[PDB]
Parts: structure tokens; sequence; C-alpha cells
């Protein structure tokens, strides 16, 4: 089933509720850094600033334990809307901070999850201190809010709301730097770019070199379209759906399906304003919307338990906030972001949609009760030999058949006899 | 060494030909041979220059920073006795469109006065110190707004918070209805966020929008014709804080008005509810129907 639940986190410590704090999953662990706490207990005498402080993500039967880790090779600065990617699985690097406000960083931080150690990368950041205007040696200018993508081999950024010096503007240009020597190169494709736009989150779609840049913010207006940028031609093609309400500062995490891959949108702000003025209401959605990138369409999705409450029960949007999915419990958990007040709450929601791979056509898909055949039911991710089942009929009666997998594609079966000839499916259970 | 520091950093070029400027002139002194009047019209034309360039440019900063603090005023104004939830929406509406008009015109009279340094500074947009410069004008109008709105924010928890109530003569400020509900006891109010029709919370929560309303009439500094200030109002830890302070106020009165409104729902609220055919199972005679008419003659004086 699918529905909101709430993760009580219990530890040592707990980490404070947050707004610029950027989760991602590497390898089989968590690493989750952010600052901007509400509480002063850093910098202090006003102008609070971000906390340089890292916490693992461990979550087992609902029970979550945070666990920070104050032993690094070196220490970066304070990070706030900063965007974070991770390379392999042992090189998440975090760029694009912001100290104080008026301070942008456009250095590039690189910590290794196995030895717990921050880098900086060769002479590209040779030297790291907090400064308003920083135009050398990386082609991107200082920035925040911004959106990273990480690819085999590259890293993209095509976020804004930075600008070079005292002047700030939203930015309508991506920048790929490769990881291999940390080489900053301005790409510049030729299809027409989209408006610029600021706190938009971009991720890579099914594994493939086209990426989706959704719902943005930006001074002239707050844009809510899909953009899909692919390497390969360079020119980015658009798709053309748009959200039906334009939102920003929205935060989507990937979700893989063998089927088609799930991309979930939520939180984040809508405000539907006509070109200039106004623009001083904003709305908080704690629904999330969910997209098929096969279907390339944005479907609502409801909660088909109401755990007896009788009405749909979901946690506060809190406008931009960290949302990471685990791939072994199928379930994205959200840590939340600042809306009003800060709020330390977390939410997972296990994805009904996202079933587990472990069917595309199967033949015949017509037959005789009274006759045996065995049909070849072909599709993604099946298990091999042993510990593989199929399920049978299913108009109103529950079956299960023997079974072979012919290749991890293809199971063969057996028809089973059926009373009555109405309407027959066929379905996959991994037991659990 | 009046001159601000973001000031000398953005338009350093014009501080500087002065300096070489000057610097010629003191080497040139000697008593010997005076030629000041004429050194006195070159020096005073390109110091007044320079001096009333740097007037301008404080002027400007001052004027920022005055029409902020006037801007913020009081959120919510408490007209002596209590009306209505409506009514207070209806009265307020009125002093929210006057005070929502007077930021906006605050807002007006800053993004001029913004434009006014660039002539005195006569500094290219493109030139980065400008565009600096241009970024740090826009924070402190940020900050202007964040504390404006927090005081708006914190007037209301005094009056919105019981404890400092209780100690006052203040009292009541909102009125309630109440009307028996087949279902349950119903407020007026209906006491809950509920998302649906009209409550407290609800007026409470557009009350609160108001303040975060005024983050369009600033429309951001420079570089971006059209933008929001609700993002970055948000993100501010300070007006989180006084955010949150109001709602657990709002949850600590619905918790014990729960129990005020329980004790009547204890016998009232079971008493609509059971259907008047019920009569017949109470008794069960003669003899113990006087009985029960006593009880229920009894029972209508203890109820009246």
């Amino acid at each position: 089933p699918l529905v909101w639940t709430q993760l009580k986190q219990t530890g040592t410590t707990q980490p404070t509720a947050r707004s610029g704090h950027t989760i991602i999953t590497v390898g089989k662990t968590h690493i989750m850094f952010g600052g901007l706490d509400n509480d002063k207990n850093n910098y202090k005498d006003g102008k609070i600033a971000p906390n340089n402080q890292v916490f693992t993500l461990k979550l087992t039967q609902n029970n979550c334990e945070w666990r920070q880790i104050a032993c690094q090779g070196d220490v970066p600065l304070p990070r706030c809307y900063h965007a974070s990617c991770a390379i392999s699985a042992d090189k998440m690097l975090v760029f694009g901070g912001s100290y104080t406000s008026n301070l942008r960083f456009n250095d590039t931080y690189i910590l290794k999850t196995t030895s717990y150690q921050w880098s900086k990368p060769a002479n590209q950041i040779s030297g790291g201190e907090p400064k308003n205007a920083e135009s050398k040696i990386g082609a991107p200018q200082p920035r925040y809010g911004h959106s990273a993508t990480f690819f085999e081999g590259k890293v993209y950024i095509f976020g804004g709301h930075g600008g070079i010096n005292y002047q700030r503007l939203a930015f309508n240009d991506l920048y790929v730097l490769e990881t291999e020597n940390f080489e900053w190169t301005r790409l510049e494709p030729k299809g027409n770019p989209p408006d610029p736009r600021g706190g938009h989150s971009a991720a890579m779609m099914a594994n493939k070199p086209q990426l989706m840049i959704f719902g943005g913010w930006s001074f002239t207006s707050q844009y809510s379209n899909i953009m899909i940028y692919d390497i390969e031609k360079d020119e980015w093609v658009d798709p053309e759906i748009a959200h039906e309400i334009p939102k920003w500062n929205l935060s989507g995490i990937m979700a893989p399906s063998i089927p088609s891959w799930k991309y979930f949108i939520f939180g984040g702000s809508v405000g539907s304003f006509e070109e200039g003025g106004n623009r001083t209401n904003s709305r908080f959605v704690d629904d999330s919307f969910v997209l098929d990138i096969d279907t390339l369409s944005w479907s609502s999705i409801n909660l088909e338990a109401d755990e007896t409450s009788k009405a749909v029960c979901k946690p506060r949007p809190r406008e931009s906030a960290s949302i990471f999915y685990d791939s072994g419990e199928s379930r994205a958990i959200v840590f939340g972001g600042w809306a009003n007040n800060w709020l330390n709450d977390l939410w997972a929601l296990n994805v009904s949609t996202i079933t587990g791979p472990p069917i595309f056509s199967i033949k015949p898909a017509l037959g005789p009760l009274t006759g045996k055949t065995k049909v070849l039911i072909e599709g993604d991710g099946f298990k091999d030999t042993q510990n593989i089942s199929v399920k049978f009929s299913g108009g109103k009666l529950e079956k299960e058949v023997n079974g072979t997998f012919v290749n991890e594609k293809e199971i063969s079966c057996e028809t089973p006899t059926f009373d009555y000839p109405r309407s027959v499916e066929v379905t996959v259970c991994m037991n659990k | 060494t009046c001159l601000l520091p973001v000031e000398e950093p953005l338009v350093k070029k014009k501080i500087q030909d002065m300096e070489e400027e000057v610097k010629p002139g003191i080497e040139e002194i000697r008593w010997k041979s005076t030629n000041i009047d004429q050194f006195i019209s070159k020096s005073k034309s390109i110091v007044d220059q320079l001096f009333e360039t740097v007037n301008k440019m404080k002027d400007s900063l001052q004027k920022i920073h005055k029409s902020l603090a006037n801007f913020n005023v009081k959120i919510i104004e408490r007209k002596n006795r209590p009306m209505s939830p409506d009514d207070y929406d209806q009265f307020l509406k009125a002093i929210f469109s006057n005070k929502l008009t007077i930021v906006k015109d605050n807002g007006n009279q800053i993004q001029k006065l913004v434009k006014e340094v660039l002539d005195a500074v006569k500094a290219d947009k493109k030139q980065n110190s400008w565009k600096n410069y241009n970024d740090y004008v826009n924070v402190i109008v940020i900050e202007g707004i964040s504390t404006a709105i927090q005081t708006a924010l914190l007037h209301l928890n005094e009056q919105i918070n019981p404890v400092f109530i209780k100690r006052n003569d203040i009292s009541p400020l909102f009125d309630i209805r109440l009307e028996l509900g087949q279902s349950g006891i119903q407020f007026d109010p209906e006491i809950g966020e509920s998302s649906n029709q009209l409550t407290v919370r609800n007026t409470i929560r557009n009350w609160i929008n108001d303040f975060f309303n005024i983050a369009g009439t600033i429309q951001r500094l420079d570089t971006t014709m059209p933008g929001d200030f609700l993002q970055e109002i948000r993100s501010f830890f300070e007006i989180k804080q006084c955010l949150a302070m109001i709602t657990q106020n709002l949850e600590w009165i619905e918790n014990e008005c729960n129990q005020f409104r329980a004790r009547f729902d204890t016998y009232s609220y079971l008493w609509t509810e059971d259907e008047q055919i019920s009569f017949n199972r109470f008794l069960d005679n003669l003899d113990l129907f006087d009985e029960k008419i006593t009880h229920l003659k009894a029972i209508q004086q203890e109820i009246s």
C-alpha cells in the first residue's frame, strides 16, 4: 500500500531543522550535510551562517539513527542551498553554496564516503575562503540554489540565482565539468535555451543522456515546464509537457522501475501571477505528483489507505526540502525544509507504483479450458531457476503455477484449467 | 575615510583618480610660489564632485533604511470590544489594504532612490562592483522586510498567546458562537484547521499570509524585473521561530477549549444523539412509571 508515514529519529544526537540541506544516496549509505539551522549555535551576533556538519542516514524497520562524523582530512566552508551530486559510489562532491546571503562560493569540495575525508580537486580551488566576487579557474560563476546532475564521467550544473560580483540574476546557461581531471568547461548547445530559473531540481531520466529540469523560480516570473537535454547532438529537445500550476523551489527524486522510470516531485511553492507585479503570495503543496518517463505526463497520486482516519493524511509541504529514495526498501524519504518555522520532521512514503521487476507480454494470450498448454512470459528482472513463481487465473479466484526460467527474460508456464471463460490476468510474486 | 566599505570597492576609480590628482599637488607645495587659486579651483571642483557624489551615495543608503522601518508598523490593530471572526476579516481587510499600499509606496521610493545612486555614481550596470553593491541594497531591504514582518507577527503573538492575555485586563478579543449540533456541539468558528468554509485557524492563516504578501511590493532590488520575496523571508530562521510560536499558542487554546466543550458534551451531546422512542426502554409497572415521571421532572429542573 502507498501512504505517508513519519519515522521518529533516535540516536546519540538528532539533526536540527534545516532549509539548505542536500541529501544524496551513494552505494549502500546516505550522507546528508546541511546548514542554516534556526538556533544561533554557530557564528552568533546576527548574520546567522550554515553549519558544516555531515550526518549519515540508516533506516531499519521504520527506525532511523543519525550519526555525524567530526573527523575529516580538512573541513569545507558552510554551504546554503547547495546542489549535491555523487560520482561512482565513493566520490560525493557538493558545489554551490552561499555564506551570509551576500557571499556565494563557486568552489567545489569532494568528500570520500569510506574515509570520511573532504578534499579540494587539483588546482581548481587552490584557496578556499568566502569572497563576494570570484571569477577565476572555474568556468561557472558563483551561484546558490542551482541544480547538479551526475552522468557517467561528467557533472552538469544548469541552476541560476547566482551572479559575478554584486550583480545577481537568473542563469540561462549549463556548465559541464569532467570529474576525471576536474576540468571545468562551459557547454553551449545549438537548440534554443529555456528561460533562466533558480531553485530548480534536475535529474538524469531512465539512465539516458537526456536530463529533464522542471519548475524554476526567476525574478521576472516563475516557470513550470519540462526541458530535457541530451549530451549527444548537444541541442536539448523540449517535450512541451508542463505542470498544471506554476511550481518553484521543488525537489524531485528519481525512482527506478523496470516497466518505466518514475520521477516524484514533492514540496515547493506554486504561485500564478501575470508578468510583473504582485508575486508576494506563496502556497505550499503537500501532495507529490508522479511522472512516468515513457508516458512523459504528470499524474496526481492519491493515498489508497487513510489508515481508518477517513480522510487523506499528509506531512507539511515545507517548500524546498531534501528527499532521498532507497532502492532496497523501495521508499522515498524527505527530511523537510523551512516553511516559515524550521521543523525537524522526517516522513517516508512507500511507492506502490514502483512494483519490483522480479512482464512485457505473454504468448499465447488465449487458450481453451479443456486443453492444457504451456505459455511464455517475457519481461525484465526475472529470477533464474529456483525462487521464481507466477500467478494464474485471477478471474474471481487465486492460483499459482509451476514455472521455469528459459532465460533471465523468459518464463515458461502451463495454463491451469479454468471452470469459466471470463477474464484472466498473469502476475508475478517474489514471495515477500 | 567616511566612504562606506561597499562604496569604495564599487567605484574605486572615482576615489583613486582624486588621489592621483592630489598626489602631484602635495609634491607641488612650497610657500615660495603659490598658485593655489588655480590649484584651489581644480582641487575644490574635483573634491566637491567627489564629496557631493559620496553624500548622494550615503543619502540613498540612509533613505532606504528609514523607509523600511516606517513600513512595517502594526500588522494588527485591536478595535476595543469583540465583534466576530468574519467581522475581524472585514474590519482588518480595510486596514490591510491601506498598510499594503503604504508598503508599496515606500518600496517605489526605495527603488527610485537606487536609480539616483547610479546617476550620482555614474558607474555602468555591467561592471561587477555596482552589481555587488546592488545585491547589498536588496539584502538590507530583505533584512528590513524580515524585521517588519517579524514585528507584526510578534504583535499578534502577544494578543494570540493566552499567558500574556491572562495577566492583562484585555481579556477576550475574538467572538465565538455556540449552536447545539445533533452530531456534536458545534462552534461558529469550529476550533480547528478545518481546511473548508471559515475557521479561526483559516482566518489566522489568512492574516499570516498578509505579512508574507508584503513580498510582492518590494519587487526585488536589481537584475530581475520580476522577483519574489516570500522564499527569502520564509528562509530566515527568526521568521520561522515567530511563525512556529504562533502555531503552538493556537494548539494550546484548542486542547483546553475541547476539555471545556467536553464537559457539556458528557451529558448534553449524549442526550441529543439518543432517540425519543428510548423512553420505553427506561420503563423496562404503573408505580415504575410514576417514579420515572418524578425523576424526569427533577431532571427538567436540573437541566434548566
